[PDB]
């Protein structure tokens, strides 16, 4: 890198060189999809452990699809 | 100064494009079975549009291996190992997902790793249809890639959740850029409302593009990496290469170099790149100091320069500046103020959208037609 | 352009005066006896003000039957079943209002689902004193109203947290709107310099209220559905009805059309809702493609429009427009640029808030004072 | 819906049309409360497990209290 | 409306010129070993720099005494305890640490309590070289200095990860402030067009500071904490003493008051501290009313006041607008509006950066041109 | 706090005096510090509980270090 200024005392101004242009042109598309299930209602009377964790976090499955929904078209 | 000036265009109008024609009766069954048990399928729609699609979670086949073995049969019964952890990881990133939609109604930046990780974006920057040079560019600046991309949420139909990906292409690459720095120049005449102000409101971004220059002017818009300089055209206006001109020489015949009059003769700085500029104007106590020592330059009224070497803060009144202290090489063009060549009698004080040629036309008009009138009146 | 011209409102200044009421010393109590057991009370406070209050999380009644019967009795014993984990998802939605509010110093501006769940923002949307048409323009644009309102923390009085929700209140609804894309008109003659720019400041949003014309000068200020404008009248101006005139006729006696005119004939773009306006001026290289087959349309020098209907892409200068994809019908109504009908060598060519009649009077103020010292000249 | 639009040569503009309205003209003021529990620092020597996870989310739940206490009035 | 005067700097150029110190070869090595058991030494670089150096997290030995004793030998074997979950809240801050400095590229701000905790925040204010009223008002108001603060990663060499977290500097604490609420003032006559307006340019904070006043433009930069106001320098211009004077004689000899002239008698609002200011022209709906009881005051044409007491709401045209209810004691000046001493025949109506000299010597430039014309073809 | 107000009917301004300054003058910048452990990739073949849950979070650690390091200079 080489980065060089120079002030103008006639016109109060200063410029910066020595830099490198990144410039966004254009745009690149794709399209980005998430297989989703969708589950029946059923239930367990279940269980001592993990089956109580998985339910949890099954329910917060099905609000994550319902707040989706929510956001229409 | 010049933001008024640029267009207007609409950001995610490419992305909405693709979300739009997604909505078909059968698009969406097209997407689904093209992604059979590849992750990565180019899809053409029935429009036409050629777009590369990414399954980037599998949460259908997931629930598949773990709702439908295990609800059988009479009830739900236990799980072993830590598989179920690969569930809580799984359900996280669409938590996280819905929690960006819902916040940002559908359309979010900069794209987040929970949108699009690391490893499926440098997947597909790999697979865009761009030189090396621009591969390798955005492959060492991901957070700034993230930062001028957009992720917008087009549908929910059953079985799939789709969202599209709005990623920059730079076109532009190691084009020389230069940034103009501008701060008021006003007369130093002692009498208060006497003196008269000139400043150059073609400050901002400058960067050669395809034969000419596209001028940034609203500096924010720009990302500097220390050395690259990270800009949106979206925000730029076309300008002839003569514009540099202006900075070596303002009376140019080439380019009519653009200026702002007034008669607010009020004290400020603008920090540069390698330094500071100093309009010091009135009562105003402006100073340059480096903080080991103190105090170590003391400004007089007008407008002056410091270099960042010896020089950390930069005092303007009752505002302190830190100066930046990126290593370079500064020069101070010694030149006599403009604002000195005219005369304040015969001065246009209110101009927002003038030139330097504006002004002397301005000027003529004035001069000819009070030279004119008072040659009339001597025949009396 | 004149966003300028609105006046200056206090977003919270609602929710902050019912914050200010709650601090009282026996109006934190009023609260905590009304939710004995309902979850749901319209709480009358001292001053006279009816609010409807709501218990979202009951913390102390849940700590209250899992710290007394465990903490019991010589020393803390364990815990069965998955009951612990309901602590962890009630806990959860506290540690992240408290985060929310920490990080935004008690005001949180979208509302959040941790803040007001779905279920309880259409509860409060349904015993809203507010029309049915209201109530499901709401519950179908839960993000957008969520977008709209603020989340002000006022006590942490003990035993309970409180904190208002500022929810928006939609009182025009189905009434016409539109909105107004403009883009500079200059002179195409070839020297440089010699060109006059004119361009109506009166763009922006447009709707029906209430026998008048609400104007929004900061497009930004409003939400699109593609159908459904959601706007916020405090960034708007009361116009009359005689404002559309403008757009059929500039010159029309009833209103008084607002224009700014420069000098600066520089090229840009103005996106439409079903096209893009293009405005090329000078050696710019102004042009109309589709991606399939590229370049269908070069434009000449001057104004021009190009319609949505074929045209994916606009091109001016180094800047590339993406147009909007929106299904409508475009029409191009065929008429003499005015700013042709202007002198340039008479003409105000600095003026940032002005109108099509102070322009005309500016003109007639010079070609009266012009004529008149022509004819005093001319006898001598 | 039918958005329709309209371009005048003559003026350097265009109007699109066929829009519906939906401004917020006031607002809607409404008391959200949380009922919180004052706990002692009372100790356990326990446990071989569950009763470590809920002492952790307690000190979480004492810190989340602290921050909001901090934020004055 | 004069945040254009105004200059610019570099907010984390402190901050940076840190972090650059600290990529030379032998600058982590020294950080590092200071910190050999102590979490708080202050390191002096080798430039020269005095930085204190905090250890807020260690994961390295945290590490060392769960994957040495752990991997032996054979294989992994199994954890007890809850010993685990420290690990949990731990890697925990890390991993928000990430999130945030991924999504601002390197720079967040406010700065989060993941990174830097409140028991880490007070322990700073107390071990800083300040006055024990500056350390109390940090103290007390802990979220505006996170809101006020930069957090700027630097540097992750290996076994540490260093980021450089700008604290804000109060040197003015307890002086006198006050704010500037200014709106138009246009004359009432019928005939539409044919009116005048003036409006004070000078709006703002303004805050007595060593002798001189220092004048915030853009109210929005300054936070109000219901006495105490948190501003930013950076955001300022030093005028003199003598400025506070224009708000009890605008046409006073010692200081040239700052006016913006036009013709667009527009009607608008604004909401003070203790009241509102409303600006009625035309045929717009102006109106004061207390929302228990209905409207109780309608507004004439021209420029008038309501305080906040028995005033809940205030309402021009079709926008509503909420009174700020802050406790306060509010006084009417009476005094004739000055715009009524200029003639609309003689008078600038196109200024955006004038004064009210400015436009007197405008006016005497126009008079004087006007009579002395009129005398020379009175002797035809 | 004792906050008043002055409308000058003259001008069609007010005045809100009684507020006291709090303004940032300059700044005060420290240097935070994280110690960071350099792994292997050894792996072990268990476990029946916690060791995999302490895996997932050393998985969660190298991924915000490879963020981190992605971040550049």
């Amino acid at each position: 890198q080489n980065i060089t200024e120079e002030f103008y005392q006639s016109t109060c101004s200063a410029v910066s060189k020595g830099y490198l242009s990144a410039l966004r042109t254009g745009w690149y598309t794709s399209v980005i999809t998430i297989e989703l299930s969708n589950i029946k209602e059923n239930k367990c009377n279940g269980t001592d452990a993990k089956v109580k964790l998985i339910k949890q976090e099954l329910d917060k499955y099905k609000n994550a699809v319902t707040e989706l929904q929510l956001l229409m078209q | 100064f010049l933001g008024f000036l640029l267009g207007v265009g609409s950001a995610i109008a490419s992305g909405v494009a693709v979300c739009k024609v997604l909505h078909l009766e059968g698009e969406v069954n097209k997407i689904k079975s093209a992604l059979l048990s590849t992750n990565k399928a180019v899809v053409s729609l029935s429009n036409g549009v050629s777009v590369l699609t990414f399954k980037v979670l599998d949460l259908k086949n997931y629930i598949d291996k773990q709702l439908l073995p295990i609800l059988n049969k009479q009830s739900c019964s236990i799980s072993n190992i830590e598989t179920v952890i690969e569930f809580q990881q799984k359900n996280n990133r669409l938590l996280e997902i819905t929690r960006e939609f819902s916040v940002n109604a559908g359309v979010t930046t900069p794209v987040s790793t929970y949108m699009l990780t690391n490893s499926e974006l440098l997947s597909l920057i790999n697979d865009m249809p761009i030189t090396n040079d621009q591969k390798k560019l955005m492959s060492n600046n991901v957070q700034i890639v993230r930062q001028q991309s957009y992720s917008i949420m087009c549908i929910i139909k059953e079985e799939v959740l789709a969202y599209v990906v709005q990623l920059p292409l730079y076109g532009v690459i190691d084009t020389p850029c230069w940034k103009l720095h501008t701060s008021p120049l006003c007369t130093t005449n002692t009498k208060e409302g006497s003196n008269i102000c000139l400043t150059r409101t073609d400050r901002g971004w400058y960067c050669d593009n395809a034969g000419s220059v596209s001028f940034f002017p609203q500096a924010e818009t720009c990302k500097v990496q220390s050395n690259r300089v990270f800009c949106d055209t979206m925000n730029s206006l076309t300008l002839p290469s003569e514009v540099n001109l202006c900075n070596v020489d303002i009376f140019n015949p080439k380019y009519d170099c653009k200026i702002m009059t007034s008669k607010t003769d009020v004290s400020s700085s603008v920090i540069t790149s390698l330094g500071a500029i100093v309009s010091c104007y009135g009562k105003t106590k402006c100073t340059a100091s480096n903080k080991n020592r103190g105090i170590i330059k003391t400004f007089s009224n007008g407008c002056d320069y410091v270099s960042n070497k010896g020089v950390d803060t930069v005092s303007v009144g009752n505002t302190l500046y830190y100066v930046n202290k990126q290593e370079g090489k500064s020069l101070y063009v010694k030149g006599e103020p403009i604002i000195n060549f005219y005369d304040p009698l015969v001065f246009p004080s209110d101009e927002f959208d003038a030139s330097i040629s504006q002004v002397n036309e301005k000027i003529n008009q004035s001069l000819a037609f009070i030279r004119k009138s008072d040659e009339l009146l001597s025949a009396i």
